C-alpha cells in the first residue's frame, strides 16, 4: 500500500490529460483564446506542462519495472500520450515545444535515437533558455550516443555553467534539480576522460576543486587503473533511462529484478570501450618521428610482448584519434601532436562580467521603484 | 570613437594626395613641390606608422592584445564590484 | 533497385505511431533484407526492430539480428554498433550467429582486421547473401588509415587488410587516388598532414569583444 | 528632448566658452583641484547656452583656499558690462583626475542643485585621461538625492534614503551639438590655419607625434589605478565587514544574552531586558560613504572603460599598421 492506487490515479489521468490536450490542439482556437482571457497568469498551465511530463516519463517507467514482457506502459505512453500530442497544430508558446522535449524524454530513456533531426526540425519557436537548458541536457546526450566526443562536449559545459540566466522558481524544474545538476557532472566528467589533453573545456563547468577531483579521477581511469571506469559508470548506470528514480526495493519479486539487468547489460556495453579508447591514448606525445628504435623504445611501456607489439599497436593506431605513419627504408615512425592554449578564455566571460552587474542591478531596481 | 573617424580622414587626405602626386609625373611633370617635400613625409609617415614589417613586434603587440583584454577584464569586473560589494547595503 | 520501392514505407513507419507495439517486426526486416541486396542504410530500419525487441525480448530472430548486426557494421565509420549493443541484452547476446558478429563489431569499430580475417569463417551463412560487405568493411579498413595515418607499408596493408601478398594490395591500393612510393612503400596523402593543428591562430579577436565594448 | 526632471535642460558649450576654460587648463593648479569657475549660462532652446565663464582663482601656490567673492561680484559686474548676467547653470573644474566625482564637490554640486535644480556640473578633461573617452562630463546629481534633502547623511537617513534608493550617477547630458553661430569667426581662422599660415594646424598635429610613442600612458595610470582599487575597495568592504560585525555577529550575542535571560521577569522589570538591544554603530546600511563608494567605484570602472578601449585602438592599429 502507499505506492500502487498512487500509480494508478496518476497514470489515468495523466492518458485523460492526454485525452484532451490532443483533441483541442489540433484544430479549434476555442480553448486557446479563452485561456487567454481568463487566466493571464501564463504560468500554472506551463507548470501542468512540465510536471505530469516529468512524473508520466518515471511513473509508467515504475509500471514497466511490474510489466517487463509484453507491458502496455511504454506502448500506451510512447505512442498516444506523447506521439499524438507531438503531431500538433504549433501552438503559439512553449506548449508545442513542451510536447516534443515531454517524448524526448521516453526517446533518450529509450535509446532509438536517430531522427535527432526531426527533435530540432519541427520546433521553429523561441527555445526559451529555461527550455533550451533541457535541449542541452537532452541533445548533448545524443552526440555522446553518435561516438562524437569532441563536440558532444560543446553541449555539457554551458548548462553545468547554466550561464543563460535560469530561475523559476514556481516549482517548475521541478523538485529534482540538483539531482539533474549531479547527472550535468557526470556528462562532463565523462566528456573530459578520453579527450583530455584535447579540451580546453574543462574550464569553464567544472572548477579547480572538482576539476582535479576529476582530473585524479579520469587521468587514474587513463592510467589503467579502472577504480574511476568502475566508479563512473556505477554511479552513471540508471541515469541514461532511469524513470527519475525507481519506487520500492523488497526482496522477492524477479519483475522488478528485469529493467534494472536491462540498464546494466546494454550501456556497460558503451562504457567497457570507452575506458579501452581512454587507457590506448593516455600515453604523453614525447617525440615527432621517431626511429624504429624509438617505436620500439616507446612501446617498451606502450605494448610490447613482442610480437606482436607493432601489429596491435596498428590497432591502437587507426581509430581516427591517432595521427601516426611507418616510412620502410627511410625507417621513420611519424606521428602528430595536437596541443591548445589557455588564455584565450576572456572573449563572452568579460560580456558575461557586464551582464553579471546588470543582473546585480534587475532585482535591487525593481525593489527601489516598488518602494519608491 | 570620432577621433579615430578623423583618424581616418587623415587617412583619406595621404591617399587623395600621394595618388594625384604620383599620376601628376605618370602624365609629365608632376611631384615638383611633391618630389622630397611630402616625399620626405611619406618617409616621415613610415618613419613611426607602420615599423617596417617585424613580425617579432606583432608578437609583442597580440601580448599588449592580451594585457589591455586583461587592463579592460579587470576594469568591468571593478564596475561589477561596484554593486556586488557596495549595495548589499540595498536590501 | 528494391530500396526504392520500400523507403516510402520505411519513412511512413520512420514517422509513425507503430515502433514499440509488437506489431512491425515484418516489413522492415525486409528493407533491410533490401538495404543487404543493394548497398543503401538507414538506422532507424532495424531501430525499429531492436526497439520492440527492446519493449519484450520474446520475438527476437537469429539470422534476422545478424542483418542487423552486419548491416550496422558495413556501414562504418558510422556508429550503429552502439545502438545494436544499447538494446542487445545479454539475454539476446549468447546465441549464434549473434555472439560471434557481436565479436566481429568488437573488432571492426576499433581496427583488428588481420586478426578479424585471420580467425574469420572464410564464409559465413551472411557473408555474399549481403553482397557489399567484404568491400565496405575493407573501404573503412583504408579510410582510418588515410585520414591518421602518414605512410602505409605494402606488406603491413596487405597483412591488415587479410591473408594477401600483392593483387588486392594494389587493387584497395590504386583505387583510392594513391601514388606508389620508391621501391616500396604506398603514398596516401601528405606526411605533414600529420600533426593537424586547427586553432593556435587566436588573438585576432579584439573585433568580437570590442563590438560590445563600444558602450 | 533634453530635459531631466522638471526644472533643468541639457547644457550647449560652444568652443569660445571651451578656450577660457583651457587658458586656466589644469595650470596655475597643476596638482591641485582648482574649481575652474562656474558655469554662466542662460536658458533658450532645450539647452543650457554657455556665452561666457570666468575661472575662480583659489589661493593657488601648493593647494586651493577659496578667494574673494568680490572677484565673483566684479566677474559678474564685468560680463554684465557686455555679455550676459551671472546666470550660473552649473560649475565646472577639470581638474587632475580623469572621470571622478568628488563627494565633497558633489556635496557643493548637491546644495547648488536644491538651489537651482536647472544645473549640471561639468568636469573637462584634457589628453591627462589619455584621450580616452567621455572628455567633457556635465554630471548632474540624482533628484531623487535632491528630493530627499539635506543630505546623504551617516547612520540617520541612510536606510530611509536608500529605502527611497536614489540613484548615484544620473543625466551626463550631452553638451556641444549644434551651429550655434557664436563659432563664426574661429571658423574663419580654420580656413587661414588651412591656409598659407599651416605651419600651427600641422603643430597640433604634433601634439598627435608625442602624446603616443614614449608616455607610461597604460602602465602609469594601471599604477595610479594599481593605488585606487587597493585602498578605496578593501576600505568599503572594512566597510561592509564592520557593519556586520554589527548587523548580525552583535545581534547574534545580543539576542543571544537575551533570549538566555527568558525575555524578562513577570513580578519585576525586565531590567535586563531594557538594557539588552544596545544599538551598535552602524545599525543599517552606511549608506553615505557607500553612494559615493557606488559613484567612485563606478567612476574606477569609466577609467578602467577608457583603460579598456585607449588601449584595444593601439592593439587594432599596430597589429593593423605593423603588418605590411
Amino acid at each position: 500500500q502507499w505506492l500502487w492506487d498512487i500509480i494508478d490515479e496518476f497514470i489515468y489521468q495523466f492518458q485523460s490529460f492526454s485525452q484532451y490536450r490532443c483533441k483541442t490542439a489540433k484544430k479549434s482556437e476555442e480553448e486557446i483564446d479563452f485561456l487567454r482571457s481568463n487566466p493571464k497568469i501564463w504560468n500554472v498551465h506551463s507548470v501542468l506542462n512540465v510536471l505530469h511530463s516529468l512524473v508520466d516519463k518515471s511513473n509508467i517507467n515504475r509500471q514497466l519495472e511490474v510489466y517487463t514482457s509484453g507491458g502496455d506502459p511504454e506502448s500506451v505512453a510512447g505512442e498516444y500520450g506523447r506521439h499524438s500530442l507531438y503531431k500538433m497544430l504549433g501552438y503559439f508558446s512553449l506548449v508545442g515545444l513542451l510536447r516534443l522535449h515531454s517524448l524526448l524524454g521516453d526517446y533518450y530513456q529509450a535509446i532509438k535515437v536517430l531522427e535527432n533531426i526531426e527533435l530540432n526540425k519541427k520546433s521553429m519557436y523561441s527555445r526559451v533558455p529555461e527550455c533550451q537548458v533541457t535541449t542541452y541536457y537532452y541533445v548533448g546526450f545524443a552526440y555522446l550516443m553518435m561516438r562524437r566526443y569532441q563536440d558532444a562536449i560543446r553541449v555539457f559545459a554551458n548548462i553545468l555553467l547554466y550561464i543563460q540566466r535560469t530561475k523559476s522558481m514556481f516549482q517548475r524544474t521541478t523538485y529534482k534539480y540538483e539531482m539533474i545538476n549531479k547527472q550535468n557532472e557526470q556528462m562532463h566528467a565523462l566528456l573530459a576522460i578520453a579527450l583530455t589533453m584535447y579540451p580546453m573545456r574543462i574550464d569553464e563547468s567544472i572548477h579547480l576543486q572538482l576539476r582535479e577531483k576529476y582530473g585524479d579521477k579520469m587521468l587514474r581511469m587513463q592510467k589503467g587503473d579502472p577504480q574511476v571506469y568502475e566508479e563512473l559508470f556505477s554511479y552513471s548506470c540508471p541515469k541514461f533511462l532511469s524513470p527519475v528514480v525507481p519506487n520500492y526495493d523488497s526482496v522477492h519479486p524477479n519483475y522488478h529484478k528485469e529493467p534494472f539487468l536491462q540498464q546494466l547489460k546494454v550501456f556497460s556495453d558503451e562504457v567497457q570501450q570507452q575506458a579501452q579508447l581512454s587507457t590506448i591514448r593516455s600515453f604523453l606525445k614525447l617525440y615527432t618521428t621517431m626511429p624504429v628504435a624509438k617505436l620500439a623504445g616507446f612501446l617498451d611501456l606502450t605494448e610490447q610482448e613482442f610480437r606482436i607489439q607493432l601489429l596491435v599497436f596498428k590497432h591502437k593506431m587507426k581509430n581516427l584519434v591517432w595521427t601516426s605513419g611507418i616510412s620502410a627504408l627511410d625507417g621513420e615512425f611519424q606521428s602528430a601532436s595536437e596541443v591548445d592554449f589557455y588564455i584565450d578564455k576572456d572573449m563572452i566571460h568579460i560580456a558575461d562580467t557586464k551582464v553579471a552587474r546588470r543582473y546585480g542591478d534587475f532585482f535591487i531596481r525593481q525593489i527601489h521603484k516598488f518602494e519608491e | 570613437s570620432d577621433l579615430q573617424q578623423v583618424g581616418g580622414a587623415s587617412a583619406r587626405i595621404q591617399d587623395a594626395l600621394s595618388t594625384v602626386l604620383q599620376y601628376a609625373e605618370d602624365v609629365l611633370s608632376g611631384k615638383v613641390s611633391a618630389d622630397n617635400t611630402v616625399g620626405r613625409f611619406l618617409m616621415s609617415l613610415v618613419n613611426q606608422v607602420p615599423k617596417i614589417v617585424p613580425d617579432d613586434f606583432e608578437t609583442m603587440l597580440n601580448s599588449n592584445i592580451n594585457d589591455l583584454l586583461m587592463v579592460t577584464y579587470l576594469a568591468n569586473l571593478t564596475q561589477s564590484q561596484i554593486a556586488l560589494n557596495e549595495k548589499l547595503v540595498n536590501l | 533497385a528494391m530500396f526504392e520501392q520500400m523507403r516510402a514505407n520505411v519513412g511512413k513507419l520512420l514517422k509513425g505511431i507503430d515502433r514499440y507495439n509488437p506489431e512491425n517486426l515484418a516489413t522492415l526486416e525486409r528493407y533491410v533484407e533490401t538495404q543487404a541486396k543493394e548497398n543503401a542504410y538507414d538506422l532507424e530500419a532495424n531501430l525499429a526492430v531492436l526497439k520492440l525487441y527492446q519493449f519484450n525480448p520474446a520475438f527476437f530472430q537469429t539470422t534476422v539480428t545478424a542483418q542487423i548486426l552486419l548491416k550496422a557494421l558495413t556501414n562504418l565509420p558510422h556508429t550503429d554498433f552502439t545502438l545494436c549493443k544499447c538494446m542487445i541484452d545479454q539475454a539476446h547476446q549468447e546465441e549464434r550467429p549473434i555472439r560471434q558478429i557481436l565479436y566481429l563489431g568488437d573488432l571492426l569499430e576499433t581496427c583488428h582486421f588481420q586478426a578479424f580475417w585471420q580467425a574469420l569463417d572464410e564464409n559465413m551463412d551472411l557473408l555474399e547473401g549481403i553482397t557489399g560487405f567484404e568491400d565496405s568493411v575493407r573501404k573503412f579498413i583504408c579510410h582510418v588509415v588515410g585520414i591518421t595515418y602518414q605512410h602505409i607499408d605494402r606488406w603491413l596493408l596487405a597483412e591488415m587488410l587479410g591473408d594477401l601478398t600483392d593483387s588486392q594490395l594494389k587493387m584497395w591500393m590504386s583505387k583510392y587516388g594513391w601514388s606508389a612510393d620508391e621501391s616500396g612503400q604506398i603514398f596516401i596523402c601528405s606526411q605533414e598532414e600529420s600533426i593537424k593543428p586547427k586553432n593556435i591562430v587566436e588573438k585576432i579577436d579584439f573585433d568580437s569583444v570590442s563590438s560590445i565594448m563600444a558602450s | 528632448g533634453g530635459s531631466g526632471d522638471s526644472a533643468v535642460k541639457q547644457v550647449q558649450i560652444d568652443g569660445l566658452v571651451v578656450l577660457k576654460i583651457i587658458k586656466h587648463y589644469q595650470e596655475e593648479g597643476q596638482g591641485t583641484e582648482v574649481v575652474q569657475g562656474v558655469l554662466l549660462g542662460l536658458v533658450v532652446e532645450d539647452r543650457l547656452e554657455i556665452t561666457n565663464c570666468f575661472p575662480f582663482p583659489q589661493h593657488t601656490e601648493d593647494d586651493a583656499d577659496f578667494d574673494e567673492v568680490q572677484y565673483q561680484m566684479e566677474m559678474m559686474r564685468s560680463l554684465r558690462h557686455v555679455n550676459i548676467d551671472h546666470l550660473h547653470v552649473g560649475w565646472y573644474q577639470s581638474t587632475y583626475y580623469g572621470s571622478f566625482v568628488t563627494r565633497a564637490l558633489l556635496d557643493s554640486q548637491f546644495s547648488y542643485q536644491h538651489a537651482i535644480e536647472e544645473s549640471v556640473v561639468l568636469i573637462y578633461d584634457p589628453i591627462k585621461t589619455a584621450q580616452g573617452s567621455l572628455s567633457l562630463k556635465a554630471y548632474r546629481l540624482t533628484p531623487k538625492l535632491m528630493e530627499v534633502c539635506k543630505e546623504k547623511d551617516f547612520s540617520p537617513e541612510a536606510l530611509k534614503k536608500a529605502n527611497i534608493t536614489f540613484e548615484h550617477m544620473f543625466e551626463e547630458v550631452p553638451i556641444v551639438i549644434k551651429n550655434s553661430h557664436l563659432i563664426n569667426v574661429l571658423m574663419w581662422e580654420l580656413e587661414k590655419k588651412s591656409a598659407v599660415a599651416d605651419k600651427h594646424e600641422l603643430l597640433s598635429l604634433a601634439s598627435s607625434n608625442h602624446l603616443g610613442k614614449n608616455l607610461q600612458l597604460l602602465m602609469d595610470r594601471v599604477d595610479e589605478m594599481s593605488q585606487d582599487i587597493v585602498k578605496y575597495n578593501t576600505y568599503m568592504r572594512n566597510t561592509s565587514k564592520q557593519q556586520q560585525q554589527k548587523h548580525q555577529y552583535q545581534q547574534r550575542r545580543q539576542q543571544e544574552n537575551m533570549q538566555r535571560q527568558s525575555r524578562g521577569e513577570p513580578p519585576l522589570p525586565e531590567e535586563d531586558l531594557s538594557k539588552l538591544f544596545k544599538p551598535p554603530q552602524p545599525p543599517a546600511r552606511m549608506d553615505s560613504l557607500l553612494i559615493a563608494g557606488q559613484i567612485n567605484t563606478y567612476c574606477q570602472n569609466i577609467k578602467e572603460f577608457t583603460a579598456q578601449n585607449l588601449g584595444k585602438l593601439f592593439m587594432a592599429q599596430a597589429l593593423q599598421e605593423y603588418n605590411n
